[PDB]
This record gives structure tokens, sequence and C-alpha cells, in this order.
């Protein structure tokens, strides 16, 4: 294989220190890791393949020249996106981010029948098309 | 074995017999084009845009209608099905006003989006376009018919979800029209799905108009804590604020519906908000004052009472963190009057096994059971969602459902056996000829509503509810595993709150009237001044100035749901927790930090000081509430039934009424509800009309 | 202008105005929103 | 041939195609994959131990010659163990022809200089360096290049914020710029703009 | 394995620590130059204390190679500042002078926000 | 049309006004608060109703492309006008 | 200074608490009987080592393991809890 000599670690994979990263946006966050529900105002299902990690959401409070919305919170805007839950949580673990992981939700299949509308003794009949 | 071979652009998929052309598409993770097509309605097959080329055949297919025959090869991006779905985006089209701007729609649209991602990217439409009368059907559907598509989504769900059969379609050709025909609001405790359903802006949401676009809305994903179901809902945020809720699917929950007051009162948390701490001055009015000197106040006298002098009533809409701490902060005074204002019977096991106050089969089981037994529940209105489910079931899986109680409207045909509770005397002998249904039945549901329990001689009840239950689960029909007794709840925080170890009902502070006590969100005004010590302080905690705020000493500005990460356990033991999404108003504080530096304050700090240690917490009371998303099966019936038969109590004469008779009893039921602007409106136009 | 004269609205500024900065006449941004959470108004009467 | 498709070359494609074989014969030790893309640019994977042999066979073989270093950056992927892809673009007069060459690494795995191949390469690291916390190993002089002196963390990573963390002012105190944490008085508005309908069917990945 | 990885400089913690003393050293000894080059109003024991809390805080890492990194940065960092590339506002800026105290307690954080 | 509070300030056309309490009213003192007096709801009701005799009738907002895009505008409704999304403009059918 | 709360957590299948569900289902009845106001919450929860919480005056908590023990075991443990306060 390799003329390169390796070493050995077994130690955690850990980067907090060298991401300079404040200790306030490590320690206190919690990131969420799930797969986006579908918007249900449509119906196409393309934004539901992909995990995300998302973080805490904090104050925002209006600017007293504007009314804009202002904010103190770095993180947010941050939104990362995974092929796998499991990638999304090797990710914060090296990060040293607090997680909670939510199970993908797929729609379960269905049995459709188009005759089914027109039943002699079942209530499926249809009253109108 | 059953599974037969098709081929998706020549991908060998093995699927079962029945599958449509559409589904089989979606097994290797192709979505057809559709509009018609909802996969919860029937088939519909009337859009047109799901036509797909078969290999072989001349013919396109519609996708969604046609059930897939072995060997075919659904070919989904051929030039045939290409021009295909060319053809239709065209015609829809046509007709189609130029409203995108001016249109709610807009930015969330299946007709804009698939026009560009299967349509032409122009117009050779050379004609004048039809124009259409607006539809007036309620304060919360707003109707703009010129952009309707005709896809008869709505009349369908109407239909079929909703159980009425106000929606159809007029005339014929290019005239028809989608309405009520004469003029009609379609109010319905699930009407608000209409707008998420049909796939345009014709049907939107009357409250949310002209008020944001969907790309600049943040999702935060959380729960319903306006009723017991748990409905997973999509809370749309902008720049701080509140601006509409939507659902989120859940299969074995809410599907992909919500009802209106989970749709449609979040507007409550814009009015009537409590946003500083409050004491009384020497006049003895409420006056606005810092946390510190709040806190201080309260410390001082809960300091100097023990015991049965501090007394707690929490409110429908307390999350688990809250509760658990109020528990604990009291438990440091040695006080155990925990109090819930929604009674559940103490007789017998009470609240020592789950399993007794439960929906045991849970809502997912509906569709499984054979018949269905509804006591003394209005579950149309007490649980919209859980009322949809047993629909479904009566629809599809031709469910026999019987009624003790008010003869009221369920949006189903069912069995009315009576309004007299001793009709559960003749089930429970075999007097009744409806007994011999549940004995016949494999799967028998019995579900005893909430509401029901209110009444003093609700240990009676119950009793004799779970005496038919027993009677039929230990006994040949029933296989070992399935459970037959169900208490259907209507408070959010019920469940989580007997799961702690509170006290059910306000019994125990009538009985010994406390010198200090905390009202936790506690505003159904079960207990007023009346009914305690002339001198006795008064704290509320919450986020609404509504019936408890008014009479106390102390008001504690807490955070509402949209504004904590906070557990909740539904009906069906279910634990499952918000986000926040917005953070709370002005000085007001999350629930459990307020509890927690109150006992600083007072010398007894309790041993958590962040969200997670307190959910440790929660974990030693009661393990499942921190299982988030998994219902923990509860056994030990025989063992509660036991308990049950130590003492007889007499039922009363007086018939069951559910508290909620008609819809106009449906929209205010809470104090986020009753400062609804929105949940007014309905109100008067169920009582008044449309004018 | 004398030649093409401007089309005539009933909104067009009858009076032009040089550049305001610096004066009492400048502009001020302000907020023209109204606001957004109502808080709850105690009763004006003791409890008893 | 239609006036608003760009027009396909075959010809090029099919040279660039089997000189990538040529590559991937020659240098089996380091070469993972090579594709051509469809509008004819020739891609070489290798394993990061082959940057120096893969460089230097590209810069001086004779049927090569890619004398120039057109770019060098890096992309940051998050998602994958080795998060970091490092990207060669190189340009050869000689045959007209230009190559792409990338590997790849994690935070804590040493990328070997390729300052001796091509000396083009010394900023172009630092750079990366910079922006993403690669570490290159004997490069001549491995320092920030963009970044303020003292600056924390590497900017280009997908999850460092867009507005940072620390912000600057005159303070008339310390009679000096100083730094703070990062408040907006309006916060940058994130926009959710994917359509939930597929574009491309040509790319669907498996379920 | 998974667990054989290519080293930076050191290929064990016993070699990443003679490293991490040896920039110690440097950044002990460079303390009075700077103070006296960029005129600080800080004295070396206040310069001094700062580089062992800088330390410190990266006192509970194993990894080698983590530790090799933090090296290499801290030379980057030194050299930064003995060659004068950084400005007073640089050198000052470990320092957060301008910042005020942020409560630590559980109450003080109550009274003030909503953050942990 | 520009009203004014009790404090002296005027009123917006989109009804912002800052109240008795409010500091932030001090931003406008020996300055002015800009509002614009020419209210697009008064105006637009001083607009008459065009009485045509079709069932639909189609606006574009007058000026061909300078416009808004062209809708229809059905007119079948006795008891209240047809109004334009775009512009505001009222039609009305005349006899039927 | 008395006792004030009892709570028994379990799983519904582990052999660990094979011991504690018979208590339940043999001796749970009984013992409520004699304790008619004390509150002897049972939780049940997948995957959870058994456990006997005992709350006593002004919140002080114990928790005995109840892992592997027999429905016998389970008896004397909270014979012990009834009896000793704490
Ligand atoms: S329904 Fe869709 S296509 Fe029609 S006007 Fe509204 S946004 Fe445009
Ligand atoms: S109103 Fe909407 S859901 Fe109903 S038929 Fe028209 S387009 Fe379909
Ligand atoms: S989706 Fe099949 S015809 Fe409409
Ligand atoms: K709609
Ligand atoms: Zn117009």
């Amino acid at each position: 294989t390799r003329d390169t000599q390796l070493i050995t670690v077994d130690e955690k994979l850990d980067i907090t220190t060298i991401t300079g990263v404040p200790e306030e946006h490590i320690k206190t966050r919690k990131a969420r890791i799930f797969v986006p529900a579908r918007n249900n105002m449509q119906s196409g299902v393309n934004n539901t393949k992909k995990w995300k990690m998302e973080f805490d959401t904090r104050e925002r409070w209006e600017n007293p020249l504007m009314g804009w919305a202002s904010t103190a919170d770095p993180l947010s805007n941050l939104v990362l996106t995974f092929s796998t839950k499991e990638d999304a949580v090797a990710f914060a673990e090296k990060n040293g981010w607090s997680y909670d992981v939510e199970e993908r939700k797929v729609p379960k299949p269905k049995s459709k029948s188009y005759g089914a509308n027109f039943s002699w003794n079942k209530r499926t009949r249809v009253s109108t098309k | 074995s059953n599974l037969i071979e098709v081929f998706v652009d020549g991908q060998s998929v093995m699927v079962e017999p029945g599958t449509t052309v559409l589904q089989a598409c979606e097994k290797v993770g192709m979505q057809i084009p559709r509009f018609c097509y909802h996969e919860r309605l029937s088939v519909a097959g009337n859009c047109r845009m799901c036509l797909v080329e078969i290999e072989k055949a001349p013919k396109v297919v519609a996708a969604c209608a046609m059930p897939v025959m072995k060997g075919w090869n659904i070919l989904t991006n051929s030039e045939k099905t290409k021009k295909a779905r060319e053809g239709v985006m065209e015609f829809l089209l046509a007709n189609h006003p130029l409203d995108c701007p001016i249109c709610d729609q807009g930015g969330e649209c299946d007709l804009q989006d698939q026009s560009m991602m299967f349509g032409s990217d122009r117009s050779r439409f050379l004609e004048g376009k039809r124009a259409v009368e607006d539809k007036n059907i309620g304060p919360l559907v707003k109707t703009i018919m010129t952009r309707c598509i005709q896809c008869t989504r709505c009349i369908r769900f109407a239909s079929e979800i909703a159980g009425v059969d106000d929606l159809g379609t007029t005339g014929r050709g290019n005239d028809m029209q989608v309405g009520t025909y004469i003029e009609k609001m379609f109010m319905s405790e699930l009407s608000g799905n209409i707008i998420d359903i049909c796939p345009v802006g014709a049907l939107t949401s009357k409250p949310y108009a002209f008020t944001a676009r969907p790309w600049e809305t943040r999702k935060t994903e959380s729960i319903d804590v306006m009723d017991a179901v748990g409905s997973n809902i999509v809370v749309s945020t902008r720049t701080g604020e509140v601006m509409r809720i939507l659902p989120r699917m859940h299969e074995d929950i809410n599907e992909e519906w919500i009802s209106d007051k989970t749709r449609f009162a979040y507007d409550g948390l814009k009015r009537q908000r409590l946003t500083e701490p409050m004491v009384r001055n020497e006049k003895g009015l409420l006056t606005h004052t810092t946390w510190e000197d709040a806190l201080s106040r309260v410390a001082g006298m809960l300091q100097s009472f023990q015991g049965n002098d501090v007394a707690a009533i929490a409110g429908g809409l307390v999350d688990a963190e809250a509760l658990i701490a109020l528990k604990d902060l009291l438990n440091r005074v040695d006080s155990d009057t925990l109090c819930t204002e929604e009674v559940f019977p103490t007789a017998g096991a009470g609240t020592d096994l789950r399993s007794n106050y439960l929906l045991n089969t849970t809502i997912a089981g509906v569709e499984e059971a054979d018949v269905v037994l509804l006591v003394g529940t209005n579950p149309r209105f007490e649980a919209p969602l859980f009322n949809a489910r047993i629909r479904k079931s009566w629809l599809h899986n031709d469910l026999k459902v019987a009624l003790i109680g008010s003869p009221v409207d369920l949006t189903y045909r069912y069995d009315h056996l009576g309004d007299s509770p001793k009709i559960l005397q003749d089930i429970a002998s075999g007097s009744h000829p409806f007994s011999q249904v549940l004995q016949e039945a494999k799967k028998p549901m019995v579900i005893l509503g909430s509401s029901a329990l209110q009444r003093n001689d609700g240990a009676a009840i119950l009793a004799a509810v779970s005496n038919i239950a027993q009677k039929i689960r230990t006994s040949s029909g029933v296989t070992g595993d399935w459970k037959v007794m169900n208490i259907l709840h209507r408070i959010a925080s019920q469940v989580a709150a007997l799961d702690l170890g509170y006290k059910p009902g306000v019994e125990a502070i009538q009985k010994n009237p406390p010198k200090m006590l905390f009202l936790l969100g506690a505003d159904g005004g079960c207990i007023t001044r009346q009914d305690l010590p002339k001198d006795c302080f008064i704290v509320y905690q919450g986020h609404h100035g509504d019936v408890g705020a008014p009479i106390a000493d102390v008001i504690l500005p807490g955070a509402a749901y949209t504004e904590k990460s906070a557990t909740y356990v539904n009906t069906e033991g279910r634990a499952q927790q918000t986000k926040v999404a917005v953070t709370p108003p002005g000085l007001a504080r999350e629930d459990w930090k307020i509890i927690r530096a109150l006992s600083e304050i007072a010398g007894m700090t309790l041993p958590y000081d962040t969200l997670d240690q307190v959910r440790n917490r929660l974990e030693e009371v009661s393990p499942n509430l921190v299982r988030y998303d998994d219902v923990e099966g509860a056994n030990y019936f025989q063992q509660a039934s036991e308990l049950s038969k130590l003492v007889n109590q007499q039922l009363l004469a007086d018939p069951l009424v559910p508290p909620q008779l008609t819809i106009k009893d449906f929209y205010m039921t809470d104090s986020i509800s009753r400062a609804s602007q929105t949940m007014a409106k309905c109100v008067k136009a169920v009582t008044e009309g449309a004018h | 202008p004398t030649v093409k004269p401007p089309t005539a609205r009933k909104f067009i500024w009858t009076n032009h105005k040089f550049n305001l900065s610096g004066t009492p006449q400048q502009y001020v941004p302000y907020s023209t929103t109204r606001k957004k959470i109502q808080e709850w108004v105690p009763p004006s009467t003791p409890y008893k | 041939t239609r006036p608003t498709v760009r027009p396909r070359n075959d010809v090029a494609h099919k040279q660039l195609s089997a000189f990538g074989e040529y590559v991937a014969e020659i240098l089996p030790k380091y070469v993972q994959q090579v594709q051509v893309s469809c509008f004819n640019e020739l891609e070489i994977c290798i394993h990061p131990d082959g940057v120096i042999p893969v460089l230097t066979f590209l810069r001086d073989h004779s049927n090569a010659q890619f004398k120039s270093l057109a770019d060098l950056t890096a992309v940051d992927i998050p998602t994958r163990q080795n998060r970091f892809e490092i990207v060669y673009n190189l340009l050869s007069l000689r045959f007209n022809s230009r190559i792409r060459v990338k590997t790849y690494t994690d935070e804590l795995t040493p990328i070997e200089s390729s300052v001796p191949v091509y000396k083009a390469a010394n900023w172009y690291e630092r750079e990366i360096w910079d922006m993403f916390g690669v570490f290159f190993a004997n490069h001549p002089d491995l320092r920030r290049i963009l970044t303020d002196y003292g600056f924390e963390g590497h900017p280009f990573r997908k999850d460092f914020p867009l507005s940072g963390y620390v912000e600057l002012r005159y303070d008339d105190e310390v009679k000096r710029v100083v730094a703070e944490p990062v408040e907006l008085a309006q916060e940058f508005r994130k926009f959710d703009l994917n359509s939930p309908w597929e574009a491309f069917p040509a790319y669907r990945q498996p379920p | 394995a998974s667990t054989s990885v290519k080293p930076i400089f050191s290929r064990d913690m016993n070699e990443a620590k003679r490293r991490v003393r040896e920039l110690y050293r440097a950044w002990y000894r460079e303390v009075p130059n700077t103070v006296h080059l960029f005129q600080l109003d800080i004295s070396v024991k206040q310069g001094r204390d700062k580089v062992r809390e800088m330390f410190k805080k990266n006192a509970h890492i194993t990894d080698p190679r983590v530790v090799d990194l933090l090296v290499i940065k801290g030379k980057m960092e030194l050299e930064e500042t003995i060659k004068v590339w950084k400005q007073r506002t640089h050198v000052m800026r470990f320092f957060h002078e301008t910042e005020a105290p942020r409560p630590k307690d559980f109450l003080s954080k109550f009274y003030v926000g909503h953050d942990p | 049309g520009v009203r004014t509070s009790p404090t002296g300030e005027k009123v917006t056309h989109t009804g912002q006004v800052y109240d008795d309490g409010d500091y932030r009213k001090v931003r406008f003192v020996g300055r002015q608060k800009e509002v614009n007096e020419n209210f697009a709801i008064d105006l637009i009701a001083e607009q008459p109703v065009s009485q045509v005799g079709s069932r639909v009738i189609s606006c574009d907002g007058g000026g061909g492309a300078l416009g808004h895009p062209r809708v229809y505008i059905n007119l079948d409704k006795e008891t209240k006008t047809g109004t334009c999304g775009y512009c505001g403009l009222q039609f009305r059918q005349q006899h039927h | 200074l008395g006792l004030r709360e009892i709570r028994i957590h379990l799983c519904q299948r582990s052999p660990g608490s094979q011991g504690v569900r018979d208590f339940i289902e043999k001796r749970y009845v009984e013992l409520k009987k004699a304790n008619p106001d004390l509150p002897i919450l049972i939780r049940e929860c997948s995957d959870v080592q058994p456990k006997l919480w005992a709350r006593y005056a002004f919140g002080q908590e114990k928790n005995v393991s109840l892992n592997n023990f027999s429905a016998d075991q389970v008896t004397r443990a909270l014979e012990n809890v009834l009896s000793s306060k704490a």
C-alpha cells in the first residue's frame, strides 16, 4: 500500500479547539439533525431527500431606528446538508455540538383503486366526480 | 410471491397487484407530475398531468389511476410523455389569470413549479380568458375562483375526509364551476385543510392574506397544544414574528391535516400577552415591576408556608418541564397538593397504572378495529383529527360505530344507543343487544371521553366502561395484544401531569384550602377566590391575561408553546417536544426557568440549571417522558379492574351531555383561542351568519 | 420642457425642493408599521 | 443546429477520454477515477499521496507538458469523511489543453506542498490554509494571507457563519480599534429557494 | 485500520508535548519585548499570565495531530507578533478590555435574557 | 388623508404614529416626520366606476405595456362592482 | 418526615424486569389495598433498568435498583421503603 509511515491514534476525533468557534457557541448550542418535512402547500417531494442540521433559535429584536429584526446569534442562518443521518451525527460530534436526531418520516404506501369509487355495496362509492 | 415485475425506464421493480403506474414510479424515486391526484383522496383522473407512455402502447395512460401490468415498461421521460405534459400544461394556463404577483400561492405554487419543470416557456394562446365569480364560504378560506383549475381536490376532501357534502361542480364544459351553488359557509373543524390541498391560489388563508412570501419564512417544526392529539406542525416565522401554522406529516397522528383551531388560533398569541412581572401596589392594583422584586415577594411567602398551606393548579397548556419543576419546588416545602383542572377519577388504581388513563389502542390502531363504542364524548370537537381517523376507518374498513351520549353529528352515520349512563349496565350484563356485537368483534375498541369524567360520578362511569372492556378482552374474540379500553383526552398537558403524579382535579384544594396558591397557566376558573381563605396569596404564571391573572397577587410572564422547547404527552402517551420559533415577548421567560429562579431566591434551589438537566429529571419520574415520538405500551388492565370493583359507586341519572354540542363551541376553548380575533370571527359566522 | 412639457398629474409636486440635508426639513427615518404584540392591560379595580 | 443549445464537440471528448486512460495506465498507483464532462473537461481523481508524482508527470512528460498551474483551490463538503476536496487546474500550451486533478483530505491530514512542481502554488496553498484550514507539508512559508492577523477560524468552511463571530469598531475609551462579538442591526435573511420538484432527471440518485 | 493515520509532525503525545514546551518558552521570552515594542499598558506579568491561560485551555487534548495544529497555529501567532505584522490593536485583542463581564450564574442570566 | 394624533404627530397612510410615552419621537425634535400626503386609498376612491356592456372586462392599468399584467374581471354579481386587483379601478355591468 | 410517593420503573419485555413484572401481576393489588392513599406510580418504558424510587418529606428521594430481582426480593425492597422513613 503506502510508503508514508502512519501512526495509530485511538482518540475520539474532536476538533473544537482548532475551529476558532467561541466557547459560547459550542457548549450552549443544540443541533437538530432531521430530514425536512414536505411543505404541505405543494406536492413535490424533492426537498425531502437530504438530511439537514440546524441550530436552536435565539432572540431576535426590533432595531430602534427602523424596526428591522436584529440578532446577536452568529449561527442563526447556518444550515448544513448531509447525505445520511450518520454523516450528520459524525459532523456534529467532532465539532463538539450536542444534538438530537429525528428519524426520517417516509409516507406509507397506500392502496389506490379507481374502481372503488363505484362500489356496489361499500361506503367508498363517491357521490360526485 | 404475489409481487409482479414491472420496469420504470428499464429498471426492474417488484410491486404488489393493484399498484398504479404512478406508485410504481415512486418506488424508484421518480415523482410523476400531478394536479388532481392526492394520495389521501379518492382517485379522480381528470387533470391529465400524469399522462405517461407505456412502451409499445400507442396511447398514454393516466399514471395516477392505471394499474400497472406485468412486464410494462414505463417511460417517464420519453418525447411522448414530455409532449403530453407540455400539451396539458398549455391547456391549464390558457384561461389561468396573470395573478402571480398578487396571488398568495406565488413561490409555493404547484402550477408555477410544474410549469417551469414540465411546461413550455411561452404562450401561443391569443384569445380572451375566462373570468369567474368569487364564492364566499366563510371567514377562514378566501376564494379567487378564476384561479381554480377544476382539480376537484377540495370536493373530494370535503366529501371524504370532512364528511361534508357542500362542495360540488355546477355547470358544464368550460363554465363548470366549483362551489356550493347557494350562498353557504363551509364551516367544518377541518375546513382549513382545503387551503393546503388546493394546488393553486384559488383557496387561500384569509387571515394570512398578503403578509408573506414562502421563500422568506423560516420553518420551525413543532407540536400543537390546542388539544391532546398532538398534531405535528410547522411554525412559519419571518423576522421574529409568527406568520402561519401548517401541518407536518405524521402518519400515526394527524396524517397531513390539522384542525381549524390549530391552524388559525395562532393570532391569539399577539393579543392580551403578559410581558412584565406585576405585583399589587398599595392601592391593590397590579403594576409592573422587576423580576428581582416579583420573585422576592413570592419567595418570601413560600418560605413562610409549608404542607397544605401551599398548593398549585396546572392549566391545560403547561409543559412537562414546568410541571416537574413546580412539583419539585412544592415538594421541598413538603406540599403534595399539585392539582390539574381536568378531573380524572382517583378511585381504585387511579394514576398508578398508565393504562388507566391512556388511549391504549393508539390513534393508528383505530384503523385495525372492527367495532368502536363511543361513550360520553364528542370526538369531532374534542379531538378533530382523532374523529377524522374514525371516519377514515368507517369509510375504508366498514367500521361499526356506536355512541352512548347526546346524538351529535360526527360526519358519519353511527348507532345511537341512548344517552342515559345506565345503558352501560345493560351492555356489561349482556341484556343490551349491542352487547352481542362487542362479543362478536375480533378487535373491539371502547373509548371514554375525558369530558365524561368531569361529572361527579366519573368514577362510576369509568368503572362501568372498564367492566365492559374487561369482560370482552379476557375472553374469546380478541388476541392477547389487542387493548380495548381507551381514554380520549382533550387537554394537552393532562397526560404529562398524570404521568408525573399530579392529583387530577381540584378536590384536594377544596378539601384543605391553602394560604398560597400557584396558578400555572390555570385559566379554567375551577378555583376562584370565593373558594379560598380571605388572605390567600395567589401567584399566576402564564402567557395570557385572561381568568387567572386578574385575581393574582403576583404575575410572572411565561412563554407560549411557540416560544419554548417543551415536552407534551398526547392522548396516546406519546411524548413530543416543541421547538422555539420566536423568543417570548418583553420580559417573559421560559416557564421552568421561572420556577428554578424562584427556588434559588427561596433558598430551595432545584438541582437542574439547563433544559437537558430538567429533562434528565423528567426521566427519573417517568422514563417515557423523554422517549420522543415513541408510544410505550401500558399493561395491567386486570389489576386496574380489580381495584376498580372494590368500591361500588352509583351512576347519576342525568344523561351524558358533551360540553361541545355544535361547531360554535369548538373555536374558543383556551386562553390562546379566546384571544384569537380569527376565532372570534368564526364564532360570529356560525352564529349570526355570512352577513 | 417649453417644447415637450411633462404630462400633468394631480400628485406631482408643484413646488420642487432642493437637497434638505442638514436643515430642520431633513428626512428622519422611522418604522412605518404598527405595534405587533398587544400587552394585557390589568383591571383598574382591586380584586376585592 | 438548435440556436439556443450549446453544440457538443465529440472529437475533443474522445481525445480527452483517450488521454485520461493514458494517464490512468501510467500511474495506477495513485489514480482512483477518471471522468470527462459533457462540456469536455477532463478530471483525474487521485489518492492524496500521488500529488507530487502525478503533478510532476503531467508537467514534465513529453505527451503532457502541463507547464502552467492555472489555479489551485479547495472545496468543503461536510457530508464526506474527507470533507476537503483539493482541485488543481493545469494548462498545457504545447497541446492547448486543460486538465483538472483532484484529491481529498480532512482537517487533520496534511497534503504535500506542490511548490516544488509549480512555484505558482506558493500563495494558492497559503490561501487554502487560510480559508479552509488545510495544512500543507514542507511549504516554504505557510501562514495566513487574506484574513486579519489573529483572525480565528477558516471562513470558507461551510459551517463558518457568513458574518463571522466578531466585528470591529473604534473605542474612544481605549483609543484603539477593538473587536467585539457580532451583533447585526438587521439579521441576514435566509431564503428557502429550492423548488420541491426535480429539475434534472438525468442526475437522479437511487432512493 | 481507520485509526492508522498520517501524522503532521509528532508520532505520539510525548513528541507533541516537547513541541508544546518549546512554543511556550518562545512565547514566555517574547512577552517583555512585545510589551516594550508595542508600548502596551499591561505588565509583563499580565502578558505572561495571558500566555499561560491560553495554553491551559487546551490542556485536555490527547490527539497528537490536534496538538500539532495547535502548535503550528501558535507559532504563526508568535511570528506575527515578533515581526510586528500585528499592530497594538491585534495584541490587545487577547484581553477583551472593552467587553463588559457577562454574568455566569443562573439567576444573573435569567434577569437579562433568554440564553442559557 | 393626513390626520393628527392628540400629541400633534401626523398619522401616516399606514396608520403609524408614536404614542404618548414612546421616547422614539425624540428623533423628530428640531427636525420633521416625513409623511406623504397623497393617500392612495383616498385617491383611488375618487375614481368613477366604469359602465361596460359585457359580463367580462379586462384591465391592464392603461398605457399598454406600461401598466400591469392584463387581467379579466367578472361582472356577474350586481350587488358589487368588479375591482381590478392591480390598480383598483372599478367596473360595473350596465343593464344586465 | 414520612414516605410521600413510590415509583416503580420497569421494562415491558426485558428479563431484568421479570421479577418486577411478577410482583405487579401478583402483589400490586394487595399492596394498593393496604396503602389506599399512597401514590404507587408504575411506569413502564422499554429498555430501562428496573428501579424503585421513594420520595420522602421535603423532596428527598431514594432509588433502589431492582435489576434481576425476584418477585420476593421486590417485596422486601418495598417493605423496607414502607417501613423505614428517610
Ligand atoms: S395560482 Fe400559481 S400560477 Fe396561478 S396566479 Fe397564483 S401563483 Fe401564479
Ligand atoms: S378550488 Fe382548488 S382544490 Fe378545488 S377544484 Fe379548484 S384548484 Fe382544485
Ligand atoms: S394526477 Fe392523474 S389525471 Fe390528474
Ligand atoms: K391553495
Ligand atoms: Zn387594473
